RNA sequence: UUUUUUUUUUUUUUUUUUUUUUUUUUUUUUUUUUUUUUUUUUUUUUUUUUUUUUUUUUUUUUUUUUUU
């Protein structure tokens, strides 16, 4: 317990604690300490051609089984090709050694699924034209069946069809117009493991001949990690370094989210690691890096980036059941600091010519912005205003939020236009 | 042993195998799942004998846990699912009571009233599946006389307890009176 | 007793004690000390197909027996599948150990029901396609039979129908439009034990292939724990640390309510524990976390959250036979403290740049809001305002309660609009 | 690591790090230290006339 | 003790004595009187190529064993070459005699380690290109791991990589960027003995072909001898003689620290001796010349050098829990005497007593001039303390 | 007035730094310059909830309708 609370009628302790309304965070490091592999359960007791017929006729009839599609995806993606150049160690697992050819499924442990295999709709007229487009379509269905919105789903389906025609160019659509059965595919653990493994393998091998499979599996990259996405967007939209941005966090609730966000043993800064797929691989059942688990930090980052005129921070969904006043005030303060006082400081010197004129009327104390990016200077300036937003700050917010046509409901843009456009 | 090296004289408390009686009450729960029904009780002993392949449980009750596993395998009555074709045959057996086991395993540490579950899949070839256990072996200081432990197996099964009781790793012998005394477990185990 | 009570005519004691109009609280820890297992009494002297026919024909005819449905639910939910990654010890009960597969009923002790089995309406034309959707429907009726009002029960039934149709795709509805029988199922103890065990098992294994069964049993999670849920909601809406919130509670009944609410040995902070099912498993006949047993804190927290513009705290039923003046004043004071005076303090620093200017005319004694979040300082301001809330607090309440169209009768929103909107 | 950030509630560091949304740079010198050649994979089991046709 | 202390209720003696919270100083002369050699325990039951592969793959995988690296360092540093010219006797040990070839480990006694040898991950495809750059890297990862600060560690790693790349020119970095395992190497005693022996051998033979090994092992020279280093810095930055500066010290704690520092039988004024490695060779577990066993003199000398405009005396950290006012007064007196009088001690003491022991405003102005305009002062150091107290 | 004994709603003991791996302390360095709610069956108290989510962001690489 951080501190102690006394019941003052007799000086007794009560040690208050939150209820378990939401599951606690789980980190991939703990999972990989528990087990040293990622099990992938599949039923490989069928020929590749028979499995391809199964999946083709199931997609055409809209009654394909997840076990059949998983087994076929394993069977058609055994491309050991792809030669590493550097070591690919991650989370204490030796994926490869800088030169040995590696397959897609060499980075996840493979087991045998224990269950009953469905009968199937086996066909024999399908030739060996599977690897060209069928795994691509099957993986694209995974990304398509996550939008839950007709317009975006239709756009994604059209993009997937175009990508498949890029390689096959005949491609009569397989799944019927209705009867969306690929929605359930995301629930299955093995399918998510397969799609995440494919995504990471083709992210390591960008220039592979089958890199087109990255379509429909890119959603697995950094899945359920909107907090890190918004933190990177904030760090890139302000120009301010992360090591100095992290000092600007306030409201004392962003603090806990930031602290649980940056535990050392996660290597969240390593691209070729298991961190982006902490939930699809099953490493973490509850992703600590999500937006629901980190609502305050997500809201603050999106609002701040919106007040800095960023095209991304206008559609992020505004979280619920969080204090909005303090977060809005902190975001407005940081955004005004970024967009009002450009740093504009000498960086590199040729031997000499480094300093600044301090004796040339260095007036500092006045009713003006501190003309810098130090957090305490702005904090002192704001306290000199007795903790209320000056009308210049509100005018800056209004100019940064006005002309935001086509806003989206429940998003940060609509909330800012309702709040910072009085 | 003494033929090999110097100075391994035995203690004066128990000479080598001083026989002693250890009264103890117990409780037991069992659940054996398999792909096919066990044709013979010998296959049951084979499937249950590896219940402690990776052993985490008690040491002072390990022989007692083995004998309780034997008594549970003896009374492994079937279930309605074991019929012609419903699902995988699931077996069940539970036993509770008090008994005293004559053994020559030396003095046992004082046992407590604590329960430990056990789970382990078995692979005896033809038959697949897992197990389940819940032992409650603990001492009994009451003078209340208890039935002999080996009596808890009905004579209907176990035509030769000298080996049916040995399938689990035990080593049996006869006290020249009709009471079986536990010599020791499997050697070095 | 607290201390002695003397009536001064003869210097005698009265030692008053409350009548047992309502049953005393019961904690799960006491039950688990009394017994080391949770018995489940069922009648297993029937085949799975016969029980499936029994329950199917009973649901179709609207006269299914509770024993038959309990036995069939046990028979169809013997899925030992689901591999634990970590230990699942709870209340001194070893459910599993970091790698051993466990079933739904591996966490509740199983016994044999002592009674006579009803005859049944046995059918033989129903194949073994039951585990996919029939336990889902049977558990969904449990949640459906708690609304007690058609305009919500219809939506719940439609959701259950969609949930089952996503699996079976035919699903002609079984229970008739009227003639409910699933209302009684809540009274039975074994049915609640089974449904809560299913809920907790599928909560531990979220990514299970049969995780859809969580529908209809999610209501069992934190059942009759409205006080704990509203405490968590209050701690999440105020943004303040969960331990500083309990320092703010007042009125002398909320304190004792809190003390009985969080007795240390109850394990209310662990998600995968038996605590959220203290009443469905039979661990406690009267849940101390209920709203009927904890009216004052529920009312005060809901009012505070409503004053903080939370969409959740607008439908909670206003408790009866409690004070509506002291609690309302305390809630208004808390809301004005948190929603007006944002903390907004420096959190992270790089070596230096920590403090605040205390020499820049840091006056304190003024007729202004304290501009802080400490309970003692706001309390001092309030008592300097002679415990009569200022009209600015009324204006804040009016702004936070107005525009709340479509309120619900007997709920917190209606009372707030009738009280803080004079 | 340039400078350290410490949390003023308990005097504890946090070592913040950016996410790898964009892949890190790779330099040609690093590759040429890893390998001393540029592999070009082709299939030469065909005559020039056949391939041109 | 010095003189008796009596309790006047019955005229009884108590002989007060300080508790031994900090271990008493140990001197190299005492150790060399106890034993006439410095043992070095290594496991030589492996081929040189096998040990080379062991250490190479351990560094690559970041799971190397200290025994293997010590054994390989012994195997690859048997360069008996290097011809002496003058006698190299030290602490009564005949290391060499004016014209005999000498090796690195010739100056330390060698024994056989008693223990179990780890497995090793040997790679058999490594040629005999080890002695050129690998021992240098292994010795440099001791100094690199002795920093415990990211910026200094990064700079030292860059310098070590530059030094190594001068020899082989390929040098793919071996230790992984994360999980630094070489910090533990300093804990072991035999590794420190080897690194100190290498440092001293290449300090005597400056113009050796393999003199580049001095990188990383230079930190072993005068290790935990900051008090003697700051005494030399004070003697150099003032130009005043060492025999005359020792009279100026005051406060009666600096006097005791000098007394314990200046034992005659320590030969602290000999460069080619075992003194600078009194703690790496294991001669003394608690060096009397350290900055923690001599905090008062270290603080006083650092402050005095700072007030005399020395760039060195602005990063030494302030010693903890020692009386500062008297030390600061003495340091200010010495600094003003040096900076205003281009030096007798009793004359300045009488001059100060004419002020009944209170610094004059002129001395505070001189200190202000000597401490003003010190940009980028790092925390807890003498510069920060002087800027806080002498720059009012 | 009192049953006798009592007299810290003082106490397990030992403690007394939210001090401590040791060694350190130039974020110096290769070397060399009968009663009386016309109350209640019980449990209830978001006409909240499948889970995971939070851009109608994303094939990778691109960022002169620049170039032999």
């Amino acid at each position: 317990m951080s501190v102690t609370v006394k019941r003052i009628i007799d000086n007794t302790v009560i040690v208050p604690k939150l209820p378990a309304n939401e599951d606690p965070v789980e980190y991939p490091a703990d999972y990989f300490r528990k087990s040293k592999e990622i099990p992938l359960y599949i039923n490989t007791t069928k020929s590749l051609s028979d499995l391809r017929g199964y999946v083709y006729q199931g997609l055409k009839s809209g009654n394909v089984s997840i076990i059949h599609v998983n087994s076929y995806l394993y069977g058609a993606l055994k491309d050991i090709r792809g030669k590493l150049d550097k070591d690919w160690s991650s989370f204490g697992i030796n994926i490869g050694k800088a030169g040995d050819t590696i397959g897609i499924f060499d980075l996840v442990s493979l087991k045998a699924l224990d269950g009953v295999l469905p009968d199937g709709v086996s066909d024999a007229s399908r030739t060996s034209a599977d690897d060209k487009w069928l795994p691509l379509y099957l993986l694209g269905l995974y990304r398509v069946g996550r939008t839950q919105m007709p317009e975006y789903r239709k756009k994604l389906m059209d993009g997937l069809t175009n990508q498949c025609k890029m390689i096959n160019e005949q491609f009569e659509p397989l799944v019927p117009e209705g009867r969306d059965i690929f929605d359930v595919w995301g629930n299955d653990s093995n399918y998510t493991k397969i799609v995440a493994a494919v995504d990471m393998f083709f992210h390591m091998f960008k220039k592979h001949e089958c890199a087109s499979f990255r379509y429909g599996t890119i959603v697995s990259r950094f899945k359920d990690c909107a907090a890190l996405a918004t933190f990177g967007h904030l760090c890139k939209i302000t120009g301010m370094s992360t090591e100095d941005v992290t000092t600007w966090i306030l409201n004392r609730e962003v603090a806990d989210e930031m602290v649980q966000m940056m535990l050392p043993g996660q290597e969240i800064d390593k691209a070729d690691s298991y961190m982006p797929y902490l939930i699809d691989f099953g490493l973490s059942s509850k992703s600590p890096y999500s937006s629901v688990k980190n609502p305050a930090f997500h809201f603050w980052g999106q609002l701040t980036a919106l007040l800095l005129r960023s095209t991304r921070a206008r559609n992020a969904r505004q979280p619920d059941d969080i204090e909005y006043t303090s977060l809005t005030t902190a975001g407005l303060l940081y955004a005004y600091a970024v967009g009002s006082s450009a740093d504009l400081a000498q960086q590199f010197c040729v031997g000499d010519n480094k300093y600044t004129p301090d004796d040339s009327t260095g007036g500092l104390t006045t009713n003006a912005p501190p003309q810098g990016r130090d957090v305490v200077e702005w904090l002192g300036w704001f306290e000199d205003q007795n903790r209320k937003p000056t009308p210049d700050m509100m005018q800056y917010a209004k100019r940064a939020v006005m002309s935001l046509q086509g806003l989206r409901e429940k998003t940060i843009g609509k909330y800012a236009k309702s709040e910072f456009d009085k | 042993l003494s033929n090999d090296f110097f100075g391994m004289e035995d203690m004066d408390l128990y000479d080598k195998d001083s026989l002693r009686y250890e009264k103890f009450r117990f409780m037991l729960k069992m659940t054996v799942r398999s792909n096919k029904p066990f044709r013979s009780y010998d296959d049951v002993t084979a499937a249950v004998s590896q219940w402690d392949n990776s052993y985490i449980g008690m040491v002072g009750k390990r022989p007692f846990y083995k004998i309780i596993a034997l008594i549970g395998s003896s009374h492994l009555q079937a279930t309605p699912a074991v019929l012609a074709d419903l699902n995988q045959p699931e077996y069940y057996a539970t036993l509770t009571g008090r008994c005293f086991l004559p053994h020559r395993l030396g003095l046992i540490p004082p046992m407590f009233n604590v329960s430990e579950t056990f789970r382990k899949p078995f692979n005896i070839g033809i038959y697949k599946g897992t197990l389940d256990f819940t032992f409650t072996v603990s001492d009994d200081e009451s003078n209340e006389k208890v039935p002999h432990v080996w009596e808890y197996m009905n004579p209907k099964y176990q035509s030769q307890i000298q080996k049916e009781g040995l399938k689990f790793g035990l080593i049996l012998s006869k006290k020249a009176t009709g009471t079986w005394v536990l010599d020791q477990l499997s050697p070095f185990k």
